[PDB]
Order: C-alpha cells, then sequence, then structure tokens
C-alpha cells in the first residue's frame, strides 16, 4: 500500500498568514485529492486532481504537486479554516489516507491558571483516589504536567483531557487527573501537580499535604 | 439536497455482529460507488471498500476482507455494511460516501459503533471543591468528576443551566475499566464562594441516573 505522510500533524495560523500543509507519498502517484473535516462533522470533498477546488470551496484555497510530494495551501488564513485537512490516492490499489493536518487559531501566548483539587471524602469512601489538576485557558497547547508524591514522579497512574480550541478566545483547557487506590493515597503526604509552559517564566506548582485540608479522616 | 443518512448508534458485545445501512437521496443511487470509511479518534481514516449498487460488485481492502461484507438494495436506494466477529477495535464512527465517480462531495453523518463488554452504569458524582488551592487571586476554580458510567454519553449542566460562562466539560475517558471518566469545571469570582451556592446537574441515562451535587468551599 502507498502511505501518506502529512506533515505537520499539527500546526496553527494566524490570521491573514499563509499556510501550507504537504502530503508526502512512499511511491509516485499522479493526482491528489483533499477532504476538510471539521470537528464532530463529517469529511467533505475539498481539492480533487491536485488542484481543482470542490464547489463553494473558497478561492484562498489551492493545491498542487507531482510524484511524492503534493500540498495544500491557503493564501490567506481566515478564523473559518480552521478544520482537519486529510490527503487521499487512489493512483494504487487500496486506496490509503494521510493522517490529516490538524490546522488550528495561533493566538498570543497565554498562561494557564493552575488549580489542584484534593480527592473528596465520597470517593476516599468508595475505596479509590481521584487528584485532579487544571489547566485553564492557555496557549499554545503544549505543556507539561508532572506529578510528585513525596517528591516521586509517577508514570502511568495519570490521564489528560484537552478541551477543543475555545471558540472565543482561541485557548485550551487540559484537566490531569492521577488515580490512585485509597491505600497508596494514604501512604503519603505531599501530591504536587507541576506545569511547565511557554507563558510561565518558571513552571508553577500546585500542592497540598493530605491532611492540611480537612476531611472524615 | 443530497442526502446520505446512515443509521443511528450501535452498542455491541465482542464477538457479536452488526449491520449499518447508509441511504442515499437527491441522486442516482446506482450511478455512484459507495465507498466506506472507518474513523477512530487519535487514528486517521481508513478505507474499508466500495460496492457497485448498479451491478453489486464490491472490493475490499484485505485488511477487512474478513472482518466487513458490503450490500445494496436498488429499490430503496440504501448501501448496507455488517461488521462481525467484534473486537474493541472496530470501535469507531464509520462513513458511507459516493466518492467516485466524481460530482457528490458529501458524506453521510457516520454511524458511531462501540463494542465492549462492560454493562450499563450510572456515574458517581464527586465534587472538585474549590478552596486556596483553587484560588489564584480574585477567581476560584470549582467542578464536578463524573467517574466510572457507560456508556457515552453523559451532559453536565450548572445550576439547572443558568451558569455557563467559564464552563469546562472535557471529554470522556475511556479508562482500562471499561468505564468513561470526565471532570466538569468552572471559574467563578473567589469572593462569591460562601454566599452563592454551586451546583452541577450531572447526567448520563442509558441508566437514567440523574443527580445534582452541591459543590463547597471546602476549607484547607
Ligand atoms: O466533485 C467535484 C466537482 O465535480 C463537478 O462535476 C461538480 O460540478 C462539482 O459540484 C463538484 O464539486
Amino acid at each position: 500500500d502507498i502511505v501518506l505522510t502529512q506533515s505537520p500533524a499539527i500546526m496553527s495560523a494566524s490570521p491573514g498568514e499563509k499556510v501550507t500543509m504537504t502530503c508526502s507519498a512512499s511511491s509516485s502517484v499522479s493526482y491528489m485529492h483533499w477532504y476538510q473535516q471539521k470537528s464532530g462533522t463529517s469529511p467533505k470533498r475539498w481539492i480533487y486532481d491536485t488542484s481543482k477546488l470542490a464547489s463553494g470551496v473558497p478561492a484562498r484555497f489551492s493545491g498542487s504537486g507531482s510524484g511524492t510530494s503534493y500540498s495544500l495551501t491557503i493564501s490567506s488564513m481566515e478564523a473559518e479554516d480552521a478544520a482537519t485537512y486529510y490527503c487521499q490516492q487512489w493512483s494504487s490499489n487500496p486506496p490509503t489516507f494521510g493522517a490529516g493536518t490538524k490546522l488550528e487559531l495561533k493566538r498570543t501566548v497565554a498562561a494557564p491558571s493552575v488549580f489542584i483539587f484534593p480527592p473528596s471524602d465520597e470517593q476516599l469512601k468508595s475505596g479509590t483516589a481521584s487528584v485532579v489538576c487544571l489547566l485553564n485557558n492557555f496557549y499554545p497547547r503544549e505543556a507539561k504536567v508532572q506529578w510528585k508524591v513525596d517528591n516521586a514522579l509517577q508514570s502511568g497512574n495519570s490521564q489528560e483531557s484537552v478541551t477543543e480550541q475555545d471558540s472565543k478566545d482561541s485557548t485550551y483547557s487540559l484537566s490531569s487527573t492521577l488515580t490512585l487506590s485509597k491505600a497508596d493515597y494514604e501512604k503519603h503526604k505531599v501530591y504536587a501537580c507541576e506545569v511547565t509552559h511557554q507563558g510561565l517564566r518558571s513552571p508553577v506548582t500546585k500542592s497540598f499535604n493530605r491532611g492540611e485540608c480537612a476531611a472524615a479522616h | 439536497e443530497v442526502q446520505l443518512q446512515q443509521s443511528g448508534a450501535e452498542l455491541a458485545k465482542p464477538g457479536a455482529s452488526v449491520k449499518m445501512s447508509c441511504k442515499a437521496s437527491g441522486y442516482t443511487f446506482t450511478s455512484y460507488w459507495m465507498h466506506w470509511v472507518k474513523q477512530r479518534p487519535g487514528q486517521g481514516l481508513e478505507w474499508i471498500g466500495y460496492i457497485n449498487p448498479s451491478t453489486g460488485y464490491t472490493e475490499y481492502n484485505q485488511k477487512f476482507k474478513d472482518k466487513a461484507t458490503l450490500t445494496a438494495d436498488k429499490s430503496s436506494s440504501t448501501a448496507y455494511m455488517q461488521l462481525s466477529s467484534l473486537t474493541s477495535e472496530d470501535s469507531a464512527v464509520y462513513y458511507c460516501a459516493p466518492l467516485w465517480p466524481l460530482g457528490t462531495d458529501y458524506w453521510g453523518q457516520g454511524t458511531t459503533l462501540t463494542v465492549s463488554s462492560a454493562s450499563t452504569k450510572g456515574p458517581s458524582v464527586f465534587p472538585l471543591a474549590p478552596s486556596s488551592k483553587s484560588t489564584s487571586g480574585g477567581t476560584a476554580a470549582l467542578g464536578c468528576l463524573v467517574k466510572d458510567y457507560f456508556p457515552e454519553p453523559v451532559t453536565v449542566s450548572w445550576n439547572s443551566g443558568a451558569l455557563t460562562s467559564g464552563v469546562h466539560t472535557f471529554p470522556a475517558v475511556l479508562q482500562s475499566s471499561g468505564l468513561y471518566s470526565l471532570s466538569s469545571v468552572v471559574t467563578v469570582p473567589s469572593s462569591s464562594l460562601g454566599t452563592q451556592t454551586y451546583i452541577c446537574n450531572v447526567n448520563h441515562k442509558p441508566s437514567n441516573t440523574k443527580v445534582d451535587k452541591k459543590v463547597e468551599p471546602k476549607s484547607c
């Protein structure tokens, strides 16, 4: 099968900026197609036969390329162009798709507001402990969130969830949830969330000691 | 005008079978090959195969030859896809699309399939309590953790919908347990913490559970 690699996987563009995304093929192809998928909707044909715009696609869009190298270009980025773009070939069987380029709106850097939530008494009664660290309204998305339990860096027991780019201020919000058994939770004292992000001059730490926070015990 | 209507979401257990439909209107059903594509989050798009509704001829991605079965009915303008011997790797959104020949740019709305041996279960709602550990200067954050429910989705509101500003409800994550979990958070002025009451309205109704949990300023 012909493998299509789209670069970059995720990119951000300022308003009015010129944007170009590439679709590379592991073997030569004669034509390239492009589909646009907005979040929570179906893909739609956007460009066909390398350079032909689908009906209703605005004139700022264009595509080009030949052989093993193709590209899609927006002359002037507009907010409605935020979406994921998939390239697709059928010079060889079976037809294959790229993994997509997610194009998002670039805005100024905004440092996250960090909050830490100790586990509720109700959940401790049920025998598990969830510690939640919240990164609110930040940009860009890249953020390093480290859990330390008595200075021990945690691995494999946390999971992150991130919102879509906010429609109004173009920021992201992120939650990191540290899940422990009640037994392991009561075996340690200090629970810390350390956040490293371009908008912070130095990393921010939110932490608590199991015990300076009133509870059932 | 042109319409590709796909059947509703499907929940199945491992090893079971499922058959989904794709009703075409607004164009000559026989004049376009109906392709089927699979989409998982964190994955790209995968081409399964196509059917020529005029002749019934089908071509398959070798990767899906023993998984998918493509049918078409001309009289109802409907194409069908059956997926057998289901595994968790088959949980995805599946689109039908008349990709060839060119002329119709639209795809179907998609059919979401979740295959899981998990049982229907309502969530436990735990407070994400505000306090000094949840306060910057004049802004405080609070929320509700909606944990251990199945299947998707859950709906969360605040103060019966009266509070929408600053609300972030995160996408659900499927835990290794096979149950879903998410948190919904809100930022409020810290001065209003001890005076105004904040309740989250958490709803997951495949289990028909509706819970409103008061999130209260806890003291650290
Ligand atoms: O499908 C690609 C294009 O083919 C043309 O024949 C149609 O007029 C367009 O509506 C369509 O976008």
